[PDB]
């Protein structure tokens, strides 16, 4: 049910980490302060990789057209994005980050 | 938004109206007649700046924005309706459902993650009185009656009309139509003589300002409009003078018409009775783009049976359409076009020098500014823009 | 402010001139010939970007702005002169007196409070030498002589001409005309051979800068202009060479012409003698809008009586008009058109690379910048603006 | 500088590309065929927004900017080549050497200090494979090989083609040509049936994104391009379905073409083999201005001797040109034109909704942004600007 | 009949405007600038707007229709698009009661 | 070879003096603070006299089109000027200004 991402220490606050999954679409893990979040890595407005975008607080900005989403709710924050991003469960147990292979 | 803020700041009584260069969003608009759209033959049109496609399936009308979500081309460039309920873009074959606009298939890549995850804009469409109305707005539409003048939808009311594209902003058309004193441009209309009409050259106002009109915001159906009451206390002018000498006379015919005139949002005029004592005229000035509008004319006449409808139909074709809709209203067309230059730079909205009868126009401007359901913007046309 | 300030700041010697894209206000300008407008025959024209109407009443000319004060339409769309001394807008019948532009009546409402309290802009008009001059300015006009080249108004000077609309800004027309070296484009004119003219290919300047021209700002009638004196110390060029080899020669005719050339505000050139040793040419480049001008051509020749006048008129129609005004000046027309692109974005005023003979043009640019009577702006066209 | 900064700010992956609406400076571009320009007959054309003049002297081609340094007129309005090695402006006779653009003489003033002190812009020109290439750039030009697809310059490669002006920005043309899924618009081409081509409707991608293309960052000659590898691990789509039902089929011909497709800077596509297993197609989309481009098509086929060349030329004129270059590519023309509106306001660069096969286009946009040799700006056209 | 009773000077705060309706005549507008009272026609000369519904800024009244303005003391235009001067009506306070003239002032028998 | 132009005090700081030379193009001598420089007087972009221009630091601004040059190197500083100005070394000795007869 869960996948190993990395150690909480490996990610500095305000950074993003792409998680490639065998036989499945990639995910993106974001560290906002001391809390971690995860969504699909592919922007819903096209084919861009959000892990290659810019994180400002809890909002991720797509590198392609500047669209944006809230990494917590997956809801669009900036146009042209309109389709909600898939949000996946994340939990930090024993100084290690884990992401739910399935979306909430 | 659409106009220089320095200008809007100056117009304190109706800035929203001045800003509404592209028309009001979230209102129903007639764009064509039912007989012009046939089963399975998608038709194109531009409404409020937006390119749209209308199709008839199993007798029902559907409206999809005529712009593919992919590379933004018009699907109409080469229509490909491969199944009854869908339309396939000719470029990369993205396929959309007419009923909800959902991207249901992509022939060039049936495994695309975009399938089922994107939706092309659709607009509500309703046919009434043989007229096709499109709700150019968002969310569930309000009843059509809200955006139609009183009696247009009367069961016994037989509606016949004409539609064409005119080169002027919709507001110029509206104001010209509701303008009490513009009646002067109709003094030589063939309808005046040929239909023995009584028609003054203008009006000498009477009573106070508020008595010049009746602002309607208490309509049960929610209609918002204004009635021109200049004739209740005013003296009609039948002898025009210059330096005290009579230089022109109004028409002293026997038929009394147009004693009941009203304008309603989003921009439809009702003239009763006209062009004959037993008829009414309902005309819309629908925004196509900032420089053009559809001049959707319709004449209504109570009819109880097919015999009456056929008779009226014959009269419309042989008399009313050519003598009134054209013979009378044609002068309105070039009159509207004549105001384009003065308002084109938006400066006319500041420099215009109004006189008494324009009180009706002022009332309309204020009502429109206060009761419109939204201001259409170029961003609506290209794609809404908002930064977190 | 008709030009980007960044550009104007760069042009220290003649910024006002570069900014005068629409021409100079408060000057007299010829717009048509007297015989072109007859009694009660209203004529429309655009001058300095303003739409005007001219009419002849009891022989006298009057000029009114072709724009109703009410809704800004052009009165000329459907002219209505119901009384000898007035014009009535075709829209709501506001009526103005040609004599002073006063709104004296309103047929649609004889009780209107606007009556007698509004005045439509009027402009002084004067006829001289068969030419119609309009003072496009405010206040009492100065003598017409101030805006005409010397001798144009001489008692015996018979004036004949031609006028047309040319597609180029007025300044390009002025500079081409006063351009000493542009004479090169006329080397193959039919007039050169057919009238045995002596015509150089150009000039090799001599002496210092101040000697190339004579700036006139001491003329008693107040006219302001510049004389091209490149030929006083310069050697005319009759043998054009490339790599020291003669590839073209000038014309060695016997008739000497154009050894006295001057340009005067608001923009009229005087070439003397031309196109014949006993004649003079005076031509105006009148601003219609930023992209067009009237090329008002006139040829003057002293005549003592109706006999000589008639003879001249016959020579004008059979020779001078076709051989000179057209056969010679037609090349000036496309030459002006060829500079449009370079200056259309206003960048040419910065990027142009001038050579010696352009000293004459520079002198004119500075004189115009310093002595023009005002810069016409878009605000004059739409309506002057000013906030408390 | 060519696009609203607020838009460029949003496009972090290829802002330079979106900004390059006028094209990339400092690259070679084909503009015509050698047979189109003969000895001593100057020809005009516009490239990257600049008006140019090309002339053949002693068999060799030379290129000068078609704009006089003096008053900015096009020399071509009236061509005056008075000596074999020069061109004289028709206005004031400034004369330039075709060889280096130096202002060597001025017929209107042989004593001018400008002589020998100014230089009209010249551009390198090279003829290859019967095609005329111009290096629209500054400084010493790189080998033509850098800006041409692999093999175009092969000794035995016989090149034949066609050129025309198309109304769309060059980038829309480039992307359409390299678009893997656009093959759908070609499903009914006469070439598919008449040349028995196997042609799918599209592709269902396979493998990771990195495997969808192959970027070439450097060649022995510095070439910069991208190969479309969607067919490497992708599944060709031969049956188009909607709701699970087959509504269209690809073409099941025997000839397999377009083994490899690649796009190269400055913007030239190579399809191999095409339209026949033994031929190749090389096509440029050359920027003329922001709204148009030259669609320079060429078909290459190795030929060992005059005998094979003659035959090929016969087959080209009788079959390939009409059936492929026109019968196949004509659909590409209107597809490009169909994308104009969406990108015309630059907003399409933000609102486009891309899908999987667009990885090819994205790779090209990034390669173009990263390796172009310069962004052509309107300032290059009017004259570079810089304030101290 | 020469002077029309308007109201008590105390019924008007500094910087306010009051409309005065007259039988068989056009309405007037009385302005209080500090403790001084001025008056002009109420109808803006540029249209049909009521200046008493505008905004007073010092001694300048701004029309609510198009933003034009006038100096309430001289009636002269202060802001475009207004160009026609307002008719001015003398105001006087007798016994704390505000009175406005029934006839506008003229360039007759006054300063040269 | 040198040309005695004038006394240093004949020029106020920040001014320009035109130096005519029979049978040769005129030069422009600039006084920047207490330093003196010289170049050809004719703007290389046209016929303007740089001596009638505006000096800003060691940059002379042409009065015609706003083009500019560095009076020390003669290199263009502002468009539309593109052709380098001829420069002449200047030396002040005993309160007298001398300018090289030929460019250098
Ligand atoms: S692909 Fe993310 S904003 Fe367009
Ligand atoms: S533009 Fe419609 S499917 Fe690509
Ligand atoms: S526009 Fe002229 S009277 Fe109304
Ligand atoms: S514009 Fe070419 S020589 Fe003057
Ligand atoms: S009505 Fe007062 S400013 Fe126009
Ligand atoms: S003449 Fe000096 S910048 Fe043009
Ligand atoms: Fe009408
Ligand atoms: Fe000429
Ligand atoms: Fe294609």
């Amino acid at each position: 049910i869960w996948l190993k991402v990395c150690a909480a220490s490996d990610m500095q606050p305000g950074t993003i980490r792409r998680v490639n999954r065998v036989g499945a679409a990639p995910l993106a893990v974001y560290r906002v302060g001391d809390q971690f979040y995860a969504t699909e890595d592919t922007c819903t407005h096209g084919i861009a990789s959000l892990s290659e975008g810019t994180l400002d607080g809890d909002v991720i900005e797509c590198p392609f057209h500047g669209g944006a989403f809230n990494v917590c709710t997956g809801m669009p924050a900036s146009s042209p994005c309109t389709v909600p991003l898939g949000v996946f469960e994340v939990e930090v147990k024993e100084g290690e980050v884990y992401v739910a292979g399935e979306k909430k | 938004a659409n106009v220089d803020e320095a200008i809007l700041k100056r117009v304190k009584g109706w800035a929203p109206y001045v800003d509404a260069k592209l028309g009001f969003r979230n209102h129903w608009y007639p764009v064509m007649f039912s007989k012009e759209i046939n089963e399975g033959e998608p038709k194109t049109l531009k409404l409020l700046g937006e390119n749209l496609l209308v199709n008839r399936i199993d007798g029902k009308l559907y409206c999809l924005k005529d712009r593919c979500l992919h590379r933004g081309v018009q699907l109409s460039v080469k229509v490909e309706c491969k199944t009854k309920s869908t339309i396939t873009c000719w470029y990369h074959a993205w396929t959309y459902r007419w009923e909800d606009g959902v991207l249901c298939d992509i022939l060039t890549n049936p495994t695309s993650a975009q399938i089922g995850r994107q939706k092309l804009k659709t607009y509500p469409v309703q046919e009434a009185k043989g007229c096709v109305f499109i709700y150019l707005g968002d969310g569930d539409p309000p009843p059509l009656a809200r955006d139609t003048p009183p009696n247009f939808l009367d069961d016994d009311m037989e509606i016949l009309g004409k539609n064409q594209i005119i080169k002027s902003n919709w507001r110029l058309a509206v104001e010209n139509g509701f303008d009490p004193s513009h009646i002067y441009i109709h003094k030589d209309s063939i309808l005046v003589k040929d239909n023995d009409l009584a028609l003054p050259l203008g009006f000498a106002p009477g009573g106070d300002r508020k008595q010049q009109t009746r602002v309607v915001d208490d309509d049960v159906v929610g209609r918002k409009g204004v009635y021109d009451l200049i004739g209740e206390h005013g003296v009609p002018v039948f002898e025009g003078t210059i330096g005290g000498e009579v230089v022109r006379e109004g028409a002293y015919g026997e038929k009394i018409v147009a004693n009941d005139v009203s304008i309603w949002l989003p921009g439809v005029l009702k003239v009763n009775p006209f062009p004959n004592p037993d008829m009414m005229q309902f005309e819309w000035y629908v925004p196509i783009d900032e420089n053009t509008h559809y001049y959707f004319q319709t004449l209504g006449k109570p009819c109880a049976n097919d015999e009456e409808r056929k008779k009226y139909e014959q009269e419309f074709e042989s008399k009313w359409k050519p003598m009134a809709l054209e013979g009378f209203n044609n002068d309105d067309i070039w009159a509207r076009e004549a105001m384009v230059d003065f308002y084109a730079d938006d400066k006319g909205w500041v420099n215009e020098i109004l006189f008494e009868s324009d009180e009706a126009i002022v009332a309309w401007r204020k009502l429109a500014s206060e009761h419109n359901q939204g201001i259409q913007t170029q961003a609506h046309v290209s794609g809404l823009e908002h930064h977190h």
